[PDB]
């Protein structure tokens, strides 16, 4: 609809965005409260390609300055794609909290999402949110990405402690980046 | 209806703890050429409620380096003891009449320090550990005489029951017979509650806030009641201990009015002392008590055991 | 209507905050000494509900009063970050309102706002102990006029 | 006309106290102990 | 000359020793303090309630600036830049221009109330009593931009507090 | 019956107070807010390193002092005996010994702070 009303409207298509107040890394980090970490089919069939917040922020700024952003539709995506189970493995390793995955059928998770929607305040997990975690980032190589603008993507491995240092207990609070190895990346 | 009695001994105290804060602000202010809170409602009578809602709706800060389980037990332990240590007090007729009332008085009074102890440790900071350990140092000097003064004064009462205190004080005040002990008890009760000259554990000018530095909102609000409910209760303890009023067997109104007035007069003096003197040093505090107080306790306790036998004035046990 | 009960709970919450806000013990320079005169018996800040509590963990409004310099700017923002929510920062005096007399020097940040989200600006060099006495009360009106739950019930 | 400033009145000014005027009050030290013992004796009796 | 302050050796007579012993044993100077505060409790508080009653000032008080104008209505400022040349904080920024009537007024008179320190030199500077701080110590704003005054705000302050500035200057124009 | 009912009621009321305190106020945590307080600047980093306090000697003596305050507590019931001659002698022994233990504790430095 916006493209129809405003033909020369640059449309930015970010993937999952991670950062300090992202509700994506914090989502899995906060999952520790409710027992273990529930992933449907262990989350082994869902590949995600997150992108750091600042790069997309610089992407918008560069798009404004760029005289060629008129009409184009950019897809802002990160450098590497990670299977969701390995991504959660990376998150809980960086937070050093114990990982307790367990399978959960799709219909029952949808029921769980319904229960959490009841809260009249900021919901923690909706049925819609459960679906998003399952939605693997569709690859759109024809769509002009991020490097054409000029911004080089920052791998999530570098700037991951920013989000998750807070979630660490006092025990592993001063632990650095190199303590936890980079997670395996299913690449294109 | 015993449950109705329990709330009738908790909620009326809680409002009494609340209004002590407003009274202290005004008493301190009027002893300062100031006026004190007088805009929140009439005469500032709405001020405690204004602070009441703010704190419980204040952001309750969780420090990351803090140990969470011990973080929350301390405010619970502080308040729980404060209320439950009101229950043996013989307000006309004590709610919980026990043959060992004062021993139970000391037990939870000694249990109270673990609030400032665990909270000081759990806060995980320099000022947290400084306040908690000086809280040990302040309270370590403190129980040794607190028991002795309690023992010496009560030795001519007859037993450890708090109800019989009134019968002993039926004719004259206890302070007439043990005023050297009463001054020394009063300083310690001023001291057990970490108040006025002995407030090293808090130490605003020297420890910012001491143990309370990393305690906000309700967890702070809870710490304030434990401190202030102990103020009223300890003064009430002193009022019965030394200034036991007359008790008509048929009208408990008479004792209740007199007893409450004595507690109010004593609690004002706590604010009176708090305004006037400067603050000690925790080394001098310990040196003041174990070098000057404690030697006097032993001889005074020596006097108060020899006196009943020499005068054939031992008190009845039953 | 739910709007009525929300507004009634709205008025209850803020009235608690505006009548019990505690200015921190945060003084810097010449602008701080006369602020003591506000706390002095002449004006008696405490009568209006405030208490001068230290320990930013237990304070609401931050009285940035004095010249804000380079060497301390990290200390202030660490202090401001430690203050719980809600928190307000009243930039007090011309030094903290843009640099004051030393606006053009080399080790002063020109304005307290460049480090902190600065609330109502009270000017003066120094502002009279009464001049920001209104500054504190004028903030109490700002606390009065907030919506919070009104937005939440309409979010 | 006449030069008028804030000059002090012709009689200068009243004498201003500056020396310490800390009053001394209270019973004699012997009396304080005497009355203190007196209450003790009455209390014992 | 000089006066020794504290070396007063106490006497060792039995009366003096018992007095000190009574003082240490039966705390007296502590009670002297308590009696002092209690006496200072029943006084009259020095507080004044806010805006309903306000503190006392003097006619030469320094506060919010204002740009007055002649009895005819013409503005006093002939843009001599003296106030800018004496401004210790360099808050004054003015540019002049030959006005349509031919008179010599200023196009811009931005006073940055966040820089100047209320020295009052500006009121001493202009020989036409153009700029002068008003008695209004109260102009606190919620945003930083509001404090940055321009010529228009200065004239508005001149038109608002003109009754005070005429009276206050009338009182103190002889002392200076 | 009554005593644990009183005990249970008090811990319950406290639990609710902290519960509404810790849940209601619409939290917002951003890491540096949870950072330790160090008087405006960063902590040097410790607070669990061994805080060597200097009143160690006076610390243990307090334990020994309390052990004998329990001994001299039964005096109110001890005075109601048929042998006050023996009871008075043994009672005064404890206070004499307690003073004696303190006197040695005092004279041989002891009570003094460690610097
Ligand atoms: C004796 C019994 C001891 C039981 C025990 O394990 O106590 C752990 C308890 C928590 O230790 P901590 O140092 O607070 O560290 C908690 C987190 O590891 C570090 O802090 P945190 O913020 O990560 O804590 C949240 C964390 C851990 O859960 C908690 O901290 C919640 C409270 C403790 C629950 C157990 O939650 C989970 O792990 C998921 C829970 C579902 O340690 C204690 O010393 C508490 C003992 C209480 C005994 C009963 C007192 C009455
Ligand atoms: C460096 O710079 C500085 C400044 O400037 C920048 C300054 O200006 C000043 C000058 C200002 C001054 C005020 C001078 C003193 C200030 C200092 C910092 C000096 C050091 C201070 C001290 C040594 C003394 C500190 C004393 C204090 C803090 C006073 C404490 C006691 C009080 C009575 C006041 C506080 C009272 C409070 C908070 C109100 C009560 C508390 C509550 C929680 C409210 C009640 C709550 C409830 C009842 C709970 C809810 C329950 C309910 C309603 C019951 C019903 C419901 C149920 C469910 C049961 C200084 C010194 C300075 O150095
Ligand atoms: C005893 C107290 C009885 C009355 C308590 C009333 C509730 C106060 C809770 C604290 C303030 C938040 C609130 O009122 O609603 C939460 C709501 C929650 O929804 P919200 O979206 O308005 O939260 C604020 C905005 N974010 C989410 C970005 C932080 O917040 C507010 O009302 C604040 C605006
Ligand atoms: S604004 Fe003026 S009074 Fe305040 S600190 Fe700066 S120079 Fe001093
Ligand atoms: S009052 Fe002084 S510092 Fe302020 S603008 Fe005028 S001359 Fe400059
Ligand atoms: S305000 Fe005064 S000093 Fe400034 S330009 Fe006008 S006349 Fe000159």
């Amino acid at each position: 609809e916006v493209r129809a009303a405003f033909p020369e409207a640059t449309i930015i298509k970010p993937s999952d965005i991670f950062g300090r107040e992202d509700r994506f890394l914090n989502y899995f980090a906060s999952m520790r409260w409710f027992g273990g970490v529930p992933l449907i089919s262990l989350g082994k069939e869902t590949v995600k390609q997150p992108v750091y917040i600042v790069d997309v922020s610089k992407g918008i700024i560069n798009a404004i300055k760029d005289p060629d952003a008129k009409g184009k539709t950019f897809a802002f995506v990160g450098p590497n794609r990670y299977l969701l189970f390995d991504l959660v493995q990376y998150i809980f390793a960086v937070a050093y909290r114990p990982f307790l995955p367990y399978p959960l059928p799709h219909f029952a998770y949808r029921w769980v999402g319904r229960l959490f929607e009841v809260s009249p305040f900021e919901p923690w997990t909706t049925r819609d949110k459960v679906e998003r975690v399952h939605m693997s980032d569709m690859t759109l190589p024809h769509l002009p990405g991020l490097e054409d603008l000029g911004i080089q993507a920052t791998p999530l491995e570098l700037k991951a402690i920013e989000v998750l240092r807070r979630h660490r207990t006092y025990r592993w609070l001063t632990s650095e980046m190199e303590d936890v190895k980079p997670a395996k990346t299913v690449n294109i | 209806m015993f449950m109705i009695n329990i709330l009738s001994l908790i909620i009326p105290i809680l409002l009494a703890v609340a209004f002590l804060t407003l009274v202290e602000r005004k008493v301190l202010g009027y002893m300062q050429l100031r006026k004190g809170p007088n805009v929140v409602g009439p005469y500032g009578l709405l001020q405690p409620i204004a602070d009441a809602l703010k704190l419980v709706t204040k952001e309750p800060l969780r420090p990351g380096t803090s140990s969470i389980s011990m973080f929350i037990i301390a405010p619970i332990l502080g308040l729980s003891l404060a209320l439950t240590m009101w229950v043996p007090l013989p307000m006309p007729y004590p709610l919980i009449n026990m043959n060992l009332g004062v021993l139970f008085m000391l037990a939870m009074s000694s249990l109270a320090v673990y609030s400032i102890l665990w909270s000081g440790w759990a806060s995980n900071s320099k000022y947290a550990l400084i306040g908690a350990l000086r809280a040990v140092a302040q309270t370590i000097s403190y129980e040794v005489t607190l028991a002795i003064i309690l023992l010496s004064v009560l030795l001519m009462n007859g037993s450890y029951t708090l109800s019989t205190l009134i019968t002993t004080q039926e004719h004259i005040w206890m302070i007439f017979t043990s005023w050297p002990l009463a001054m020394m008890w009063f300083i310690s009760t001023l001291a057990e509650t970490n108040r006025a000259p002995f407030d090293l554990t808090e130490g605003e000018s020297e420890l910012v806030s001491g143990f309370n530095v990393e305690y906000a909102a309700g967890p702070f609000a809870m710490f304030f009641m434990a401190e202030y409910a102990n103020i009223i209760m300890m003064n009430a303890f002193t009022a019965i201990l030394f200034l036991g009023a007359s008790h008509d067997p048929h009208t408990p109104e008479l004792y209740t009015i007199n007893f409450v007035l004595k507690t109010l007069a004593l609690t004002i003096t706590f604010l009176w002392i708090r305004a006037s003197y400067p603050r000690f040093r925790y080394d001098q505090l310990m040196h003041l008590l174990w070098k000057s107080f404690l030697p006097l306790t032993l001889a005074l306790c020596m006097w108060h055991i020899s006196l009943p036998i020499m005068t054939a004035s031992i008190p009845p046990q039953s | 209507r739910g709007e009525y009960v929300v507004a009634k709970l709205d008025d209850l919450v803020n009235w608690a905050r505006r009548s019990s806000l505690w200015p921190m013990t945060f003084g810097l320079a010449c602008c701080a000494v006369e602020m003591m005169h506000m706390a002095a018996p002449r004006y008696d800040m405490d009568r209006f509900g405030v208490v001068f509590r230290a320990s930013p963990r237990q304070s609401d409004v931050m009285i940035v009063a004095g010249t804000l310099t380079n060497k301390m700017a990290p200390a202030l923002r660490k202090v401001y970050d430690q203050m719980p929510e809600p928190r307000y920062v009243v930039s007090m005096g011309s030094c903290a309102n843009g640099g004051g007399y030393y606006h053009y020097s080399y080790s002063v940040v020109r304005g307290c706002d460049r480090i902190v989200p600065v609330d109502i600006y009270v000017p003066g060099c120094p502002p009279t102990a009464e001049a920001l006495l209104y500054g504190i009360l004028q903030l109490q009106r700002k606390i009065k006029r907030e919506k919070r739950l009104r937005i939440w019930y309409r979010r | 006309s006449k030069v008028k400033q804030d000059m002090p009145p012709p009689g200068g000014y009243g004498p201003i106290d500056y020396k310490r005027n800390l009053p001394r009050r209270g019973l004699s030290g012997y009396s304080m102990f005497a009355v203190g013992i007196g209450t003790l004796l009455f209390g014992y009796w | 000359t000089y006066k020794f302050v504290n070396m007063r050796e106490p006497s060792m007579d039995m009366k003096s020793v018992t007095d000190r012993a009574a003082q240490t044993l039966l705390w007296t100077e502590l009670v002297r303090g308590l009696g002092m505060t209690l006496s200072y409790l029943f006084r009259e508080p020095a507080t004044i309630n806010y805006p309903f009653e306000k503190g006392p000032l003097s006619p030469r008080f320094r506060g919010e600036h204002a740009l007055r104008r002649y009895p005819s209505g013409e503005e006093r400022c002939i843009a001599c830049k003296l106030c800018e040349a004496v401004c210790p904080a360099q808050a004054i920024t003015i540019e002049a221009e030959p006005r349509a009537d031919g008179s010599r007024r200023t196009t811009r008179y931005d006073i940055d109330m966040t820089k100047c320190i209320y020295c009052g030199f500006c009121q001493e500077a202009c020989p036409v009593d153009a700029i002068v701080e008003g008695p209004n110590f109260e102009f606190s704003t919620e945003t930083h931009e509001e404090l940055l005054y321009n010529k228009e705000k200065l004239l508005n302050n001149g038109d608002k507090w003109e009754a005070e500035i005429a009276a206050n200057i009338q009182a103190d124009y002889l002392y200076r | 019956m009554n005593i644990m009912l009183t005990l249970l009621t008090n811990v319950t009321l406290a639990s609710l107070l902290v519960l509404i305190a810790f849940w209601l106020p619409q939290l917002n945590a951003y890491s540096e807010k949870t950072s330790p307080y160090e008087c405006g600047f960063d902590p040097m980093g410790s607070a669990r390193l061994p805080f060597s306090m200097k009143f160690f000697l006076v610390a243990i003596t307090f334990l020994l002092f309390d052990l004998e305050i329990a001994l001299l507590l039964p005096l109110p019931w001890a005075s109601q005996t048929n042998n006050l001659k023996t009871m008075l002698t043994m009672a005064l022994f404890l206070l004499i010994l307690l003073a004696a233990s303190l006197a040695y504790e005092w004279t041989q430095k002891g009570l003094e702070w460690a610097e």
